């Protein structure tokens, strides 16, 4: 089957910049008939795929000029000449001139912005999780970039990484940040058995936010 | 305008049959037009499944052959995708799409699990600020769920801006979930602030109201 | 008002 292959993997392009996207497949999508069956495709965060370009160079109706592809053969490059802050999200190149029709692995459009520091908050277990006999510490850090961040959870300043959940929102288009929520879950009698419980985040001298069991 | 609308099971059992429906909107699909189906992996990996032209002529993608079958219902204007025997690959976002043929417009997608585990109802957990600024920060955690998805809101969804809603985390076959909420401090706790989950699997609709902490000692 | 590729 036709092999797609997009790169970079990922591509961080300041606002206003230019951006531009390589597409590779594995044989010729020049058909018989004379056209080019090369498409592109948008996703944004949370959204479904939307056309963006097809017949190689053609733009689907509400695309604006911003974007133009271009190539030929078995090499296809998309442009996207202004960039916009709605514009990250994954685009895909895929093929429609062999059968079965085949997608692009995807290239995430990310926005450069200056780094910035989490804003960092703290929860102690909920009541209503404590009197049920689980116990959760949550730390938020909040509108940080790069993406990549560390966060160590510390129990009466012993470090642990044992029962730690964390996920990372996309990227937002509103302030180009990102957010990420970390869940230390311990035995309600683990959680009574001890003091202060601190997490830490260092990224790409922490930001620590802390509690103390005996004062709540 | 033309949507479509993807709808069925979410959770499916191994070995057991996947049934998708898609219904269309706008336009008959006796008309004109190829119409797809499509699944994104997790991961991001896209496929082409395979689709029922307007005339009622099916085209597969050559490795689902042996195991899939799109039909359609001209008199409710729907079409269906059929996958028997499904594994815990079979685990994806399905969409319907149409297009002449190449699918050029997408509906809005659908998730199935195919899975052994088994349903569970969230608990809902508020999370109010420690007593120690213009802006509080408040959060909402679900914990101990399955499947996916759950349906998280502040206000009903009144609440919009500066919430953050972090992607769901599997463990030991139960989901975690966290959402955060930044609102300037002239709104709570003068005003109430409510964190919303909707777990359909279940049946489970609970809410839970962000009460400020009593005095630290 | 889709124009028509190979496959239609
Ligand atoms: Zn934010
Ligand atoms: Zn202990
Ligand atoms: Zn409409």
């Amino acid at each position: 089957d036709v092999v797609m292959t997009q790169t970079p993997l990922s591509l961080s392009v300041t606002l206003g910049q230019p951006a531009s996207i390589s597409c590779k497949s594995s044989q010729s999508l020049l058909d018989s008939d004379g056209k080019t069956y090369l498409n592109w495709l948008l996703q944004r965060p949370g959204q479904s795929p939307k056309r963006l370009i097809y017949l190689v160079s053609k733009l689907a109706s509400g695309v604006p000029d911003r974007f133009t592809g271009s190539g030929s053969g078995t090499d296809f490059t998309l442009k996207i000449n202004r960039v916009e802050a709605e514009d990250l999200g994954i685009y895909y190149c895929w093929q429609g001139t062999h059968f079965p029709w085949t997608f692009g692995g995807g290239t995430k459009l990310e926005i450069k912005r200056a780094d910035a520091a989490p804003t960092v908050s703290i929860f102690p277990p909920s009541s209503e999780q404590l009197t049920s006999g689980g116990a959760s510490v949550v730390c938020f850090l909040n509108n940080f970039y790069p993406k990549d961040i560390n966060v160590k959870w510390k129990i009466d300043g012993s470090e642990r990484q044992n029962g730690v959940l964390n996920s990372w929102t996309d990227q937002d288009s509103k302030d180009s940040t990102y957010s990420m929520s970390s869940t230390l879950t311990l035995t309600k009698d683990e959680y009574e058995r001890h003091n202060s419980y601190t997490c830490e985040a260092t990224h790409k001298s922490p930001i620590v936010k802390s509690f103390n069991r005996n004062e709540c | 305008d033309v949507q479509l609308q993807e709808s069925g099971p979410g959770l499916v059992k191994p070995s057991q049959s996947l049934s998708l429906t898609c219904t269309v909107t706008g336009y008959l699909i006796t008309t004109d037009y190829a119409w797809n189906w499509i699944r994104q992996f997790p991961g991001n990996k896209l496929e082409w499944m395979g689709y029922i032209s307007y005339s009622g002529f099916t085209s597969y993608n050559p490795s689902l052959k042996s195991q899939i079958s799109i039909t359609r219902d001209t008199s409710k204007n729907q079409f269906f995708l059929q996958l028997n025997s499904v594994t815990t690959e079979d685990t994806a976002t399905y969409y319907c799409a149409f297009g002449n043929y190449l699918p050029a417009y997408w509906g809005q997608g659908t998730l199935v699990t195919v899975s052994a585990a088994k349903t569970t109802a969230p608990s809902v957990y508020p999370l109010a600020p420690v007593c120690g600024g213009s802006s509080v920060t408040l959060g909402c955690l679900v914990k101990g769920y399955f499947p996916e998805p759950v349906t998280l809101t502040w206000n009903s969804g009144s609440l919009s801006s500066g919430v953050h809603t972090f992607p769901a985390v599997l463990q030991s076959d139960l989901y975690t979930l966290s959402s955060s909420v930044t609102v300037t401090s002239s709104t709570w706790p003068s005003q109430s602030i409510t964190c919303n989950v909707a777990h359909p699997a279940s049946s489970t609709k609970v809410d839970k109201k962000i009460e400020p902490r009593g005095p630290t000692i | 008002l889709l124009e028509l590729d190979k496959w239609a």
